[PDB]
RNA sequence: CCUCGA
DNA sequence: TGCATCCGTGAGTCGAGGGT
DNA sequence: TTGTGGGAGCTGTCACGGATGCA
């Protein structure tokens, strides 16, 4: 229901996915597993046609406040005079006088605080505003929220691997290897072995005409059902392999992640079951990999797709490099010296 | 209404992370308790409007949460599922072995009584109608002969075959 | 260093522990005494530096 | 997986 | 932007029997 | 689906290299 991200491609050492569009892993982490927007699109013209008057705006919102901020204090002044005069009228404890007194002198500064703490988020939405570009994360959903209930039309952001989808398609591939060439012949030190290590990557899939978009997938492929059986045990039991539970929770997630779309699902509800979706999918193929490896009864984790290739009991070293054979058996030897050599 | 969906996300939403917590405690599996949690919310939203604002949500919320895990106990453990011994490629197949489908496919020594002993008109009807299992048209296809003629070789080759 | 880990040393070509350095070019040598640690500095016989 | 054999 | 840290590799072969 | 209710179980491993992440 909504793409998803090879684990291979993201957390398999090094990012090949932070190589590509130069991301940090940290970064991608959280644009993938729900926790940060990425601006994925911004409109350049459009946003320098309209500067002048979302500039002027901003400034009379700015004026706004601080005219309220000062009414506020000026207000709270009057009256805290006010009271000190009343209590001087009477028998006022110089202490207990100063104490009214710093009493105000805290309220006004919490007034003026407030008052600073709007300002400084202000000119926070617009100094992002002013500097959006494509690959930026917004970690504050605060500020994403203003910087889309305000600007909306001038950007798009987006969470997800449906946002890395968008980035790589926007993404040209041969100006980011022509850049990294010229940077890495016209210069050196430690942004060199960078640049070299990224162009590994560019090359690849720049050289060869394999699309980068194969490290998103908007469908899995699903192994025949002998190569995972399913065998009756005594009694009303049943065995299975591990790809069958994987693959179970894979469709039980991307079912409810339909039934939540089709409901109109709030959008907290539906980015935790595409995350959701994102983890089964990662279980799939290599768990353990990210996170805790997904546990079966027992506490015991599943063997995923990438296990049956690797170790000793993979299929390379257990199934091709060596086999049991027919035509052969086994014993205990013993000591024949009436036997010729 | 589009008013009861900012009613949700607006005092259940910080509900959502206290009862992850709570179906943790039931399910004793993260994998299974955010399972039941999402299970719980889109049954949840689905029906809000039959929550009554101004009560106790958290309440409600807990109490589906409650009731949808002891029904998706009874409804999944009803069928035990465990899983396959360590090694794969000890569960096995099924076949017969090459010795096996050898003698099988195969005839014994009576081979040569519906070879020799049956006239070829029988020999090859029954051997066709039989092994095969083609249609009784079929069968008077191959030889251009009628259901009068296939249909007859059939029963007198068996009759014929019915001694030694 | 040990037994069969210095054969893995050697057959990984790792930069061995207890790292012994060898002389780039032929030259006088100038190795000053300290308690602590050593120190060398080479002036080469080709009309180097 | 465990216990054992070379 | 210069490393220290953290994370992810690898760690003998073949046998018997019993379990989930 | 109303009035309460947040987990198991682990570290007793070692050596090495290079991407990551922070000062």
């Amino acid at each position: 229901a909504a793409p998803v991200t090879h684990i291979w491609y993201f957390k398999g050492v090094p990012s090949r996915l932070g190589y590509l569009l130069d991301l940090a892993p940290k970064d991608l982490e959280k644009i993938i597993y729900f926790a940060a927007y990425v601006i994925t699109s911004v409109d350049e013209e459009m946003r320098h046609n309209e500067l002048s008057t979302l500039e002027a705006e901003m400034a009379v919102e700015r004026k706004a406040v601080e005219d309220q901020r000062d009414g506020e204090l000026e207000a709270r002044a009057q009256k805290l005079e006010a009271d000190l005069a009343e209590l001087e009228a009477e028998g006022a404890k110089a202490d207990a006088r100063r104490k009214v007194r710093d009493g105000g002198e805290r309220e006004m500064r919490q007034i003026r605080d407030r008052a600073q703490r709007e300002l400084d988020r202000l000119e926070d939405i617009w100094s992002t505003f002013t500097k959006l570009a494509p690959k930026q994360l917004i970690v504050d959903e605060n500020l994403y929220r203003e910087l889309v209930d305000r600007y909306g039309e001038y950007f798009t952001g987006a969470m997800g691997a449906e946002s890395i989808q968008k980035l790589i398609e926007n993404f040209d591939i041969d100006a980011e290897a022509e850049s990294l060439r010229d940077v890495i012949r016209n210069g050196k030190g430690q942004k060199k072995l960078r640049a070299l290590k990224r162009l590994k990557v560019v090359a690849a899939f720049q050289q060869s005409g394999n699309s980068p978009m194969g490290m998103v997938l908007d469908a899995v492929p699903v192994i025949p059902p002998e190569l995972r059986p399913m065998v009756q045990l005594d009694g009303g039991r049943f065995a299975t392999s591990d790809l069958n539970d994987l693959y179970r929770r894979v469709i039980n997630r991307n079912n409810r992640l339909k039934r939540l779309i089709d409901l109109g699902a709030p959008e907290i509800i539906v980015n935790n079951e595409k995350r959701m979706l994102q983890e089964s999918v990662d279980a799939l193929f290599d768990n353990g990999r990210r996170g805790r490896p997904v546990t079966g009864p027992g506490n015991r984790p599943l063997k995923s797709l990438s296990d049956l290739l690797k170790g000793k009991q993979g299929r390379f070293r257990q199934n091709l490099l060596g086999k049991r054979v027919d035509y052969s058996g086994r014993s205990v030897i013993v000591v024949g010296p009436q036997l010729k050599l | 209404d589009e008013e009861l969906t900012a009613r949700f996300e607006r005092d259940a939403i910080p509900l959502l992370d206290q009862l992850y917590g709570g179906a943790l405690r039931m399910t004793r599996n993260p994998a299974d308790a955010e399972d039941l949690l999402q299970e719980t919310m889109v049954k949840a939203y689905a029906g809000f409007r039959s929550f009554r604002h101004g009560t106790n949500l958290k309440a409600w919320l807990y109490r589906i949460l409650t009731n949808t895990y002891i029904n998706s106990y009874r409804r999944r453990a009803r069928i035990r599922m465990e899983a396959l011994p360590e090694d794969y490629d000890r569960v096995p197949a099924d076949e017969p072995n090459p010795e096996q489908i050898y003698h099988d496919a195969r005839l014994g020594p009576d081979l040569q009584a519906a070879l020799q002993a049956l006239p070829e008109e029988f020999r090859m009807a029954v051997y066709y109608a039989d092994v095969e299992g083609f249609p009784y048209k079929e069968i008077a296809e191959i030889m251009d002969t009628p259901i009068g003629t296939v249909m007859s070789r059939l029963h007198r080759g068996r009759r014929q075959l019915r001694g030694l | 260093t040990g037994g069969l880990p210095r054969v893995q040393e050697l057959f990984e070509a790792r930069v061995p522990r207890g790292k012994a350095p060898i002389a780039d070019v032929t030259g006088r040598v100038r190795l000053e005494d300290g308690e602590r640690f050593y120190k060398i500095t080479i002036v080469p016989d080709d009309g180097g530096e």
